[PDB]
RNA sequence: CUUGACUGCGAGACAGACACGUCGAGCAGGUACGAAAGUAGGUCUUAGUGAUCCGGUGGUUCUGUAUGGAAGGGCCAUCG
RNA sequence: AGCCUGCUUGUGUAGGAUAGGUGGGAGGCUUUGAAGCGUGGACGCCAGUUCGCGUGGAGCCAUCCUUGAAAUACCACCCUGGCAUGCUUGAGGUUCUAACUCUGGUCCGUAAUCCGGAUCGAGGACAGUGUAUGGUGGGCAGUUUGACUGGGGCGGUCUCC
RNA sequence: AUUAAAAACACAGCACUCUGCAAACACGAAAGUGGACGUAUAGGGUGUGACGCCUGCCCGGUGCCGGAAGGUUAAUUGAUGGGGUUAGCGCAAGCGAAGCUCUUGAUCGAAGCCCCGGUAAACGGCGGCCGUAACUAUAACGGUCCUAAGGUAGCGAAAUU
RNA sequence: AAUGGGUCAGCGACUUAUAUUCAGUGGCAAGCUUAACCGUAUAGGGUAGGCGUAGCGAAAGCGAGUCUUAAUAGGGCGUUUAGUCGCUGGGUAUAGACCCGAAACCGGGCGAUCUAUCCAUGAGCAGGUUGAAGGUUAGGUAACACUGACUGGAGGACCGAACCCACUCCCGUUGAAAAGGUAGGGGAUGACUUGUGGAUCGGAGUGAAAGGCUAAUCAAGCUCGGAGAUAGCUGGUUCUC
RNA sequence: GAGUCGGCAAACAGACUUUGAUCCGGAGAUCUCUGAAUGGGGGAACCCACCUAGGAUAACCUAGGUAUCUUGUACUGAAUCCAUAGGUGCAAGAGGCGAACCAGGGGAACUGAAACAUCUAAGUACCCUGAGGAAAAGAAAUCAACCGAGAUUCCCUUAG
């Protein structure tokens, strides 16, 4: 789904209070973009969809750290 | 913020530092083998191969001496 | 003259479902005037108007979330 | 748009010529400031200044010498018309490939017009998506659309004297 | 279906407009699918409705299409000013550097709109003012005006008087 | 000659909780009373709290006293002297709040065995007419034309049964039938009729378009929930003096 | 410890029991078909199979296996050299149902306001996902005013 596969950021809800201050009921997404990540120790780009603070957390931890406790919940790369 | 490691390029250095955007680290200066982030994990350890990397550096200019001499005979029949 | 188109009030009434509304001295702050008794709290009288809540402004002795302050609030004056 | 070093151009009244400016500085004599005229080179708020003076190891511009509201050399700091350009932040353009994209080819998973992965090609920092924002928006929605009244509608009326 | 079988709807033909293909479009929070295993002689949408003779005038309003590039304009940016606290100097009164903070909000901001042109087989419009002639109501006129322009061929007491 | 009731028998409408006010009746009394809870438990403990004994002011505050103004000067409020906790009634507040009753709104489902289109695969259309394009031939032309003859068998062609429809009359209207019948009528090789299986559904499908159809229901189906919606409206509200 | 072969269902048959039945508890055995349904299909209670071991005379039979996903492990190995994907086998576990309670995800509207839009209704109803016998919460970056109190949850008050 609409998940960021490093951070587990989904979608969230809330209003569209108006100027009238009408409530519209809305969803708020995450920034969710497919990057291939290059791991060096595997010699293979992994191709991740994550959101564009989860590569904040890529470009800060190393992909071969990030990657160590994506696969210790369990996920698919 | 990387360690660069060849110098035929543009702006190439060696031993420079230096502080670029965030989408040239991650997509050309990493995956090429050209660079690694500012950590301190093998800082020390590039410290110990300063003298290998002395020798295929400079034979890279070498062995494009005698292949260039074969690539304007312009010896290709369409 | 150049301010009583005063400030604090106010016995007691009239009107009145309520909210409103109308009439009205003496001491002072203090007064124009009159040389004085005295008259003056707007206009011969009855129309010329608009609640509350939010804001705005100037005061204030009041409040001021540990304390000193400020912010915000209250009170009084007045604007939209 | 800022910044930068050597910082060189100051052409009004008048002054031989020059005022963006303050201090030591009253002589510049280290080939004097090689020179009267002046060849060539730039510029001119037009005949003002700088460099091999055409020759070269020579007294010219005279520091109040006169004038001008502050004066001419010695030597330290800065801004200007701004100079080349490194260090760089803003809006273009076409370009580059490595993000991204491909409802293109080819391989492989595979006995698959899905899907991934590999690679070739194309587009390319655009597109597209998230978020913030302006515009449009009966496509859709929740509603409102007063009372009096010789029935209702139309008209008039609504508070005060 | 169960009071309306018609003049209504459909239609062939016609025109206008969109759409260069991952098409316009439609169903889908999305993948995807339909369009279509089609490709402008195609597909979608709108209006007219075989055929024959034809389809006048008006681009102001509103829509759509194109246009300079000016003015107004959003988040974002945060110049400058005004405050709140208090180190400290001054005997104190005082101001108050630095902070931190609260407001202020110059500049920087696109589309749209204002503006200019085209577009009516786009949505639409094709006058009322009087005396004229006459009569129930008229553009034939001289018209007075007014408007973007004032009805052409046809037809006419009409499915309309 | 306005409403309701055919009749009988059963049933059927002012309740309950928690806050509160007033009255009556009690206990204690300048005090009164506990709540959770404890409890060998309707006892007893537990006085946190609530109200009372003092008010006035927006408030700091002052207190049998503030405000105001430079004004202790002038009025409003209070002031010597009974309250509290039950209990039983009358009111009120919040709950469906005396009972019954909408059209409707929203949420999860169910449904295209009817119907509306569509998709796949099957088959139905007695009989009679008409005589398109093409052929062949003669005749005619420079071959092209162009006229006969023969052949051919086209068509949202014609006439007509099955079939599908549903224009008109009458009957029927408590029907044989919640839409028929009888006598006539339209199409009947097609944009036809139909079996079987499938696809699409509720601000949603589907519609040669009527707001039609989506299981005798449709200007938003059915069902179950929100839900005892709401109803300033209607009707009804039962023994006696 | 004297009757019994369940009930509607009383009778009748044929019987069983003091060598102890029926009856009552504990443990085991059997337990067809469906149903998560699990070998594959399917219109639930049906249809068609495969593999191994043993037995059976041109027909079968008996006892086990044969689902998927997750995690773990062994062997195997594409594009591609390496080894990743993938493949296969073994173990272990999960699925489904249940009135409420619980932690979350998504979330109305009638209604009240004497209209209605902010607001209410109400984070209610409803849907969905987990967990447990309870769950959640929880051991102070918590409150308090210069005095102090010390986790959380729950009831009573402060107090409408």
């Amino acid at each position: 789904s609409r998940v960021c596969q490093v951070t587990g950021k989904g979608p969230v809800t809330g209003n569209n209070i108006s100027h009238a201050h009408n409530k519209t009921r809305r969803r708020f997404l995450p920034n969710l973009q497919h990057h291939r990540f290059w791991v060096e120790s595997e010699k293979r780009f992994v191709r991740l969809r994550v959101s564009a603070k989860g590569m904040r957390i890529i470009d800060k931890r190393g992909i071969e750290a990030v990657l160590a406790d994506l696969r210790a919940r369990g996920e698919k790369f | 913020e990387v360690i660069l490691l060849e110098k035929v390029a543009n702006l190439g250095n060696l031993g420079d530092k230096v502080n670029i955007k965030g989408g040239y680290a991650r997509n050309f200066l990493l995956p090429q083998g050209k660079a690694t982030v500012a950590t301190a994990e093998n800082v020390a350890a590039f410290e110990a191969r300063r003298a290998e990397l002395e020798k295929a550096a400079a034979e890279k200019k070498a062995a494009a001496e005698a292949r260039a001499a074969q690539l304007s005979e312009l010896v290709v029949t369409l």
